[PDB]
DNA sequence: AAGACGAGGGCCAGTGCCGTAC
DNA sequence: GCGATACGGCACTGGCCCTCGTCTT
């Protein structure tokens, strides 16, 4: 409950003091900083990869923010439900099939009169009644698995089995914040009620081929708050006894980490073949890895200062270009997980970073 | 009714055989022992019409059964024996299918080698297995060579179809296939995977070698070491189970050459075709050597194992069958997933600890760390050789705007970047591991040029030796350590000296942080060495240890991890959770290779019982198949089954990951498996060997009376009576008893019972000393007990009396030693003589325990064989479909069908009764007790497991997945007779 | 024309029968978007964010609220970027002129009763000194025009107009020829500090950034592009008895599709699943038509995959299960080729990478 | 300029300890 | 005098051998 200063100093959040847990959990926050929206960006991308791309029968859906008939959408489930028939047509009535969409939703909140918005990643899984529960447990285990990685302590993420007011099964996902558990994702099994209500005339356009027979689809639904999730990983990244020596650093997963590497200039001052830093810069961004530029600086200070400055930004590696490297071709490298000086080659550094992220995606 | 336990039997009218003097001795013994408080609880007698006996006794019954079951196979074996051999072909045919080589080794294309019997050895390219690639089989008539469909270069898809070798003939006797480790070859037979069948049985020269001249593993160790006064006499009379060695033993010809390149396991399919002729030649050499070995073994085995029950038993014990489906694949995927997840978490935490501890290198502050000061802490920065010159130092050699006119200056900086890049490469040679990081961290990382490279410090463990000392607090102390043993634990004043001095140069050590850590610990060499915990300064020596081995690392001390001492830090419940994770993946870690690679052939809808298709299950585009366990018929000792995976298969525990492996063998629709576990065999065996030795009746022994007195159902067995002392129920007490029968060593039983009961050593010692009453007593200078009434004498010549050794009172170890004394067969009953390497004639022998265990476990295995042949006899005689066997020593399960399950269970009960009556008859009397005649638990359900109720870990919901339930049995099955017309 | 109908049957747009007109498409009112159009917009936005991340020195991405902070929906994407100016000042260390880019769904009233329309626009607010604001505005003019030019099948279809007024000293507007009527695609204005001096008075001592040992309140450049109108632009730019949409390779939603030819066999599905996983492993969008279920004709299949702007169609026959050869088929040339299945990944990746040029 | 001693890493079998079943 | 019959796993290690480096002729 004191890493907030690290979020203000290094903008993963707003510099406003009024950032209470209520203001963060309601979505009434003034907004996220560049590093924060980048972190959430990589988080949502990691969602999209491990939910939409690898798994077939799942297609993107674009739901509007409002209704043609003022209050906005509370959930982007219904907007996806409106796109059921056409998406049935593009799948040739082959269910199970799902529609996924990551969009901001607007929730009315009575602060004890306002309205708070928050980014939500939703997947609506149209699945036959015969295998509804199986897909529910499936998505439970898989979502919980997706959230239990990227974490330094996966024990904080939990799942709760719960029933509806009528009896419909469902599962909730929690993250153990320092003040208790908090809801981060919800999974429910909707017994084809809303689809039936949306199409009262001809229900024949709702029938989906289960295999040897066309059945009415049961509507599974999973909605994940990525703001509370980004905050969850934000808290999880930060460090707790008899360590005898402490350093301020948040350990975010290399995949979702906002800024991957940090390029600077050492020794210092050296003119004027420093345009090689530009080369390494464009080369790095060409491969799609985030690089912070340490060119125009006021420090000119202890290396511990910008090292801690980079550790507060969860920057994986710190590449240092010096005149000796200008001579031979071996720049410096300081890892975040293990603060240790290491020499390496340039293209070797590029491929090392690419292999680092790519393998980090793996086991 | 009567004689303290008997049932209505027609196994002999006479009979007593009273032995009034012997029963007076027994009664007096049991009175002074003393047990004369009978419960008088008569078990319900069963009146049923027994199956027809062939006379005169049940001995000739089982004998004629075993003979009529193994007669055709013996005929075929004899056909292999008198086989006159045609020479090997000058060249092997490169054609798919079988190739017959008859006159002058001509190539005759054949689909199936129609022969009564043949030797066999299949080949398989491991590079893309496990599909057969080559095979050679010789017959009493001619030669045969089978090539797989891998003769044409394609991009094959292996889903294990019916591609294994075809060997069986169609109807619209009969077969015998011998081979070294024949089960593996059987696994590559096309027609063996079918639900029904089969006539074809198998004979294993390896198992046969084990029966004739086998040796224990302890013997194997010092047998291969040949490269305890008379312990080297059996060295040349026996051999290891290797084909080359067993051939060098039984044939004794020139040494057969083995493939020096190991091409079938080391090479691809490419380099196999390049050396096809040679590999075929080697396979032929193998089947030839195996043929010879078999020829020389069969009569030897027939001599050493004269009773046909062993033969037919070994015949049926080699055709096991495990039916499975897509649920197998799902099981593999889910289990491997869970394993990878838990391992990911563990390695994540450990690599985190290994990352945050790497920071205290700067500056030299690692010496203060009371855990991390033994290792390297190296700082390397190498290297370079000079080529640039000369004589000038190379170590030292805010404007606001908006310019873009230099559009291509970016390609200038790019070109400069590449031109700078290409010049440095010839400076270094080979990429070494990261020198900037300490050595302990280097070793704890994967190599850069490794195909399986993972970021950060990988290879963390659990069970490594660096990481546990890296994080854990140590038993109310500071440091852990290792040298000959890790931190000591589990498995009249005494004093020792102290010493501190300075010389150099050696790694500095710190002894303050330890004492301060102890201070912080109690904030909530001597003294505190016995029961408390502390660490000294230097030494290093024992100074108060109980275990004589050590334990790196503490991996099964959860009760000693969840009770305060010991704990870890940092920190919290991370320790016990880490131990939990280790315990969860303990099984799958040491087995996953054996289960994932556990191949399985799927039979299409073309070749399966259509009556099963008629059954309301398909199931939803589901795949049905099976796998043959691949079991060596007889592995020491005594001729017990040996199988890499299924015999060491874990049970249904909600803790272990792949614990469902046992219950993944699901019966096909319309079919169901019915099995049973003997309760108990070896105990009642030792009991009978006792009472039959002492007198005629079964309850004329102190030990033998308690065995056949307890009932497991709502009661208390002998194991359960020892487990409620207390006492720990129930497997532990079983280990204590069976360990007591084969050598109840005082310290062994000590640390064992103390490990299981968790109390203090003195009271425990009292308990042992009380339980040590059973083995007592026993027998110039000597133990103060002989045949003389008193030991003291003066110049008394009695070297002729010091030849008798025997314990007294409760137990009957004297009989087991009596079978362990005979220099000839030692086979009761039946009845097979084992090992030219343990037969005391020309052996020291000093292998006593192995031979006592040999006796009792042999009785257990002959029990097994008897059960097999008995079950087979009334399964073919009556209409009981599904005769496929799946046996695990004590337990045995048959793959019956849903409409013939109760009659099959009835067949199991009859079998057990007849076998018990056999063991009773071989020693007398034919009469037998009540609570031992019939089975108590008969499992009847789809998948095979332990208890009828089954929970599990990975699938979490067992019945959640497509499953059923089990049924206890019982007494309700004793109403369905063996006749077809029931209910 | 006959283009709006092949976006309905190929799921670029949402299902409509009356609001399918060009007027309803240009309007924010919808009948949202189809999966193909969504992926096209995501790739377009990705290339947009990529063509501004290469821009030196540093431009920080942000996100603005949609409703009113004091209680309403947003029209432009300027105010939210102006609120985070003083904060990002710390991150740029007040050193030089700097910008803030963001992509968001802004709204606009569309005129019975009147409704509300939505548009996903990409904006870039570039704070730059008054003396070097016009030059940088011309710079962004050229860079944006070239940005639209790169993925364009014709550079003549995109145009750049100049304008000015008393409120904005100089501005530029990027138009696109349809050619049913040139339409607004992007606006590039040069607003003064009046916009920023209205939300922070005072004491305005924070606003002025350092500019070479100089304190000066920065002039505000307003970049505002439309990705929906751009999507439609490239859709009309790709439309060419044949009816094939030749979208840019780096822009095309689905770039490859693989089916089977031999009668429905499990092994074919195994191989196809293999190629599926392999192609998805290297970030290549692949349409699975091997499901399938019938695989009726080849010509109408090719027509479908050409109306979906698929770069290459892959056919896995039975010969592939022998020689590994596979039936490739291009879109821009429609050349029925054959190549080994192992060298397909490298080919597609090299082909996409070869489209990386300016 | 060629030859010889020395240091580092991979592949190998051997050994100690742990893990399961009966 | 004594747990017994197996079955495998991983961590660690001394040793053979190729490769690169580097001193030496
Ligand atoms: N640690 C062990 C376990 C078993 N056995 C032997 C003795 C047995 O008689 C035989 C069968 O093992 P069981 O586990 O079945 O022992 P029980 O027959 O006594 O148990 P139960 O009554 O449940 O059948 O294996 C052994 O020697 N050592
Ligand atoms: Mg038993
Ligand atoms: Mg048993």
């Amino acid at each position: 409950a004191l890493l907030e200063i690290c979020q203000r100093r290094h903008f993963l959040s707003g510099s406003k003091q009024q950032l209470s847990r209520d203001s963060l959990l309601s979505g009434c926050h003034p907004g996220f900083g560049p590093l924060g929206v980048e972190l959430r960006k990589n988080l949502a991308a990691e969602w999209w990869t491990s939910v939409v791309v690898f798994r077939e029968q799942v297609f993107p859906v674009d739901a509007l923010h409002h209704k043609p008939g003022g209050k906005l959408r509370e959930n982007l489930l219904h907007g996806a439900l409106e796109h059921y028939v056409n998406c049935l047509d593009l799948v040739n009535k082959r269910l199970p099939y799902g529609l996924a969409q990551i969009g901001v939703c607007f929730h009315p909140v009575f602060d004890t009169k306002s309205i708070g918005e928050k980014t939500e990643a939703s997947l609506v899984w149209f699945t036959p009644p015969r295998t509804s529960n199986q897909w529910l447990d499936f998505w439970l285990r898989h979502r919980l698995q997706w959230w239990r990685k990227f974490a330094m302590s996966p024990s904080n993420f939990s799942s709760s089995d719960c029933q509806d007011e009528e009896g419909r099964k469902g599962n909730k996902l929690y993250y153990n914040f320092p003040w208790g558990k908090e809801l981060i994702e919800t999974l429910w099994n909707l017994g084809d009620h809303e689809l039936l209500h949306m199409y009262p005339g001809n229900v024949s356009k709702l029938h989906g081929r289960d295999g040897r027979k066309n059945v009415v689809p049961c509507v599974l639904s999973v909605n994940g708050d990525l703001d509370r999730g980004m905050l969850a990983y934000l808290y999880d990244s930060f460090q707790t006894r008899k360590k005898n020596l402490h350093r301020k650093v948040l350990k975010l997963h290399p995949c979702l980490a906002p800024i991957k590497v940090a390029l600077d200039v050492g020794r210092g001052p050296t003119l004027e073949l420093r345009q090689v830093c530009q080369g390494l810069f464009n080369e790095l961004l060409e491969n799609g890895i985030s690089v912070w530029p340490g060119y125009l600086e006021t420090m000119q200070s202890s290396l511990e200062q910008l090292y801690s400055k980079y550790d507060e930004m969860s920057i994986l590696f710190t590449v240092l270009v010096t005149e000796t490297t200008l001579e031979n071709g071996l720049i410096h490298l300081r890892s975040r997980d293990t603060t240790m000086k290491e020499m390496m080659h340039i293209s070797k550094l590029k491929d090392f970073l690419i292999k680092y992220i790519s393998s980090a995606k793996n086991v | 009714m009567l004689s303290r336990g008997l049932h209505e039997q027609i196994f002999g009218q006479g009979g007593e055989m009273p032995g009034e003097a012997a029963v007076r001795r027994s009664v007096e013994h049991l009175q002074k022992h003393g047990l004369w408080g009978q419960p008088a609880v008569p078990l319900p007698d069963v009146e049923l019409r027994l199956p027809p006996l062939y006379g005169d006794n049940l001995d000739q019954h089982f004998r004629l059964l075993a003979q009529k079951q193994s007669l055709p196979y013996l005929e075929a074996a004899n056909l292999l024996l008198q086989a006159q051999l045609p020479p090997k072909p000058p060249a092997w045919a490169w054609a798919e299918g079988w190739t017959r080589y008859g006159p002058e080794g001509e190539a005759v294309p054949v689909a199936i080698p129609e022969e009564r019997a043949l030797v066999f050895a299949v080949a398989v390219c491991l590079a893309e297995g496990t599909c057969p690639t080559l095979a050679v089989a010789i017959s009493p008539s001619a030669w045969y060579s089978w090539c797989s469909q891998r003769l044409v270069e394609e991009r094959y898809s292996w889903t294990s179809q019916l591609s294994p070798a075809d060997l069986i003939p169609l109807e619209v006797q009969e077969q015998l296939v011998v081979g070294h480790n024949v089960s593996f070859d059987r696994a590559h037979i096309r027609e063996q995977y079918l639900i029904q069948g089969s006539r074809m049985r198998f004979l294993d020269t390896m198992s046969m070698h084990m029966a004739i001249s086998g040796l224990s593993s302890f013997q194997r160790s010092l047998w291969i070491a040949a490269k305890a006064i008379s312990s080297w006499d059996w060295l040349d009379i026996s051999s290891v189970n290797s084909l080359a060695e067993v051939h060098r033993l039984y044939v004794g010809g020139p040494p057969l050459e083995k493939e020096p390149r190991e091409l079938f396991v080391k090479g691809t399919m490419k380099d196999i075709r390049e050396n096809f002729q040679d590999l075929m030649q080697y396979c032929a050499q193998d089947v030839w050597a195996t043929h010879e070995v078999f020829q020389q073994q069969l009569p030897l085995f027939l001599e050493r194992c004269p009773h046909p029950v062993t033969l037919a038993g070994m015949l049926e014990m080699g055709v096991s069958y495990l039916p499975v489906n897509q649920n197998w694949e799902r099981y593999l995927a889910e289990a491997q997933g869970t394993y990878e997840e838990l391992q990911r978490e563990m390695k994540k935490s450990l690599m985190d600890l290994a990352n945050d501890a790497c920071q205290l290198l700067s500056g030299e502050r690692y010496k203060e760390d009371p855990w991390l000061w033994d290792l390297e802490w190296d700082l390397q920065e190498f290297k370079q050789k000079k080529a640039k010159k000369v004589k000038k130092e190379p170590a030292t050699a805010l404007g606001p705007c908006s310019e873009e006119e230099e559009f291509q200056q970016d390609v200038m900086a790019r070109a400069c970047l590449q031109k700078l890049k290409g010049t440095t490469e010839l400076l270094p040679k080979r990429p070494q591991h990261l020198p900037g990081h300490p050595g302990w961290y280097r070793k704890l990382c994967p190599r850069l040029d490794d195909p399986a490279w993972t970021p950060g410090p990988s290879l963390l463990s659990l069970q490594m030796r660096v990481t546990p000392k890296l994080m854990a607090l140590t038993w109310d102390g500071f440091p852990l350590h290792y040298s000959e043993r890790h931190g000591w634990g589990y498995l009249n004043l005494a004093k020792l000296p102290t010493g501190t001095t300075l010389e150099s140069a050696g790694v500095v050590c710190p002894y303050r942080a330890i004492e301060s850590l102890y201070r912080k610990h109690c904030l909530e060499p001597y003294n505190d060495v016995d029961i408390p915990g502390c660490w000294f300064f230097k030494l290093p020596h024992k100074d108060g240890n109980s275990c004589n081995v050590g334990s790196p690392f503490a991996k099964d001390f959860l009760p000693k991890m969840e009770d305060g001492t010991l704990q870890a830090g940092p920190g919290g419940a991370s320790g016990p959770r880490a131990l939990e994770i280790n315990k969860m993946i303990s099984f799958w870690r040491n087995a996953h290779k054996r289960i994932s690679s556990q191949m399985v052939v799927w039979l299409p809808r073309s070749a399966l019982p259509r009556a099963v298709i008629r059954h309301p299950d398909y199931d939803e585009e589901g795949l049905y198949g099976a796998i043959l366990p691949q079991v060596v018929t007889a592995g020491t000792i005594t001729r017990r089954a040996v199988e890499p995976t299924w015999l060491t298969a874990s049970n249904a525990r909600p803790d272990r990951v792949g614990s469902e492996l046992k219950a993944m063998v699901q019966a096909p629709p319309g079919y169901t498996l019915v099995g049973a576990d003997v309760d108990s065999q070896e105990l009642w065996i030792a009991a009978v060997l006792g009472d039959a030795h002492f007198a005629g009746m079964h309850g004329c022994t102190a030990f033998g009376w308690m065995t056949l007195q307890g009932r497991k159902s709502r009661g208390t067995d002998l194991h359960s009576k020892t487990a409620t002392t207390v006492g720990i129920s129930r497997e532990h007490a079983k280990i204590f008893n069976y360990g007591r029968i084969y050598g109840a060593g005082q310290p062994f039983a000590e640390r064992l019972l103390m490990q299981f009961n968790h109390r203090l050593t003195q009271q425990e010692a009292a308990e042992k000393a009380q339980q040590m009453y059973a083995a007592t007593k026993g027998l110039l200078r000597k133990v103060q007990r002989e045949t003389a009434r008193k030991s003291q004498w003066k110049k008394w010549e009695v070297v002729a009396e010091r030849a008798w050794k025997g314990g007294t009172e409760s137990e009957m170890f004297n009989k087991l030693e009596s079978i362990a004394t005979s220099d000839i067969p030692r086979t009761p009953v039946l009845g097979c003589c084992i090992s030219r390497a343990l037969e005391p004639s020309a052996v020291q022998e000093e292998f006593m325990t192995s031979r006592v265990n040999w006796v009792v476990q042999s009785s257990a295995v002959d029990y097994l064989h008897l059960m097999l042949v008995a079950m087979k006899w009334l399964f073919e005689e009556f209409a009981i479909d599904g005769r496929f066997c799946i046996s695990i020593h004590d337990e045995v399960r048959y793959l019956v069908r849903e409409e013939d399950r109760y009659r099959a269970a009835l067949a199991l009960q009859i079998t057990n009764l007849l076998t018990r009556c056999m063991f009773a008859y071989k020693l007398g009397l034919n009469d037998l007790p009540q609570s031992v005649a019939f089975f108590s638990a008969v499992d009847i359900d789809r998948c095979l497991r332990k208890e009828v109720t089954m929970d599990c870990k990975t699938p979490s919901n067992p019945t959640g997945m497509e499953r059923r339930y089990g049924i206890p049995q019982g007494e309700a099955l004793d109403i369905y007779q063996i006749i077809e017309l029931t209910k």
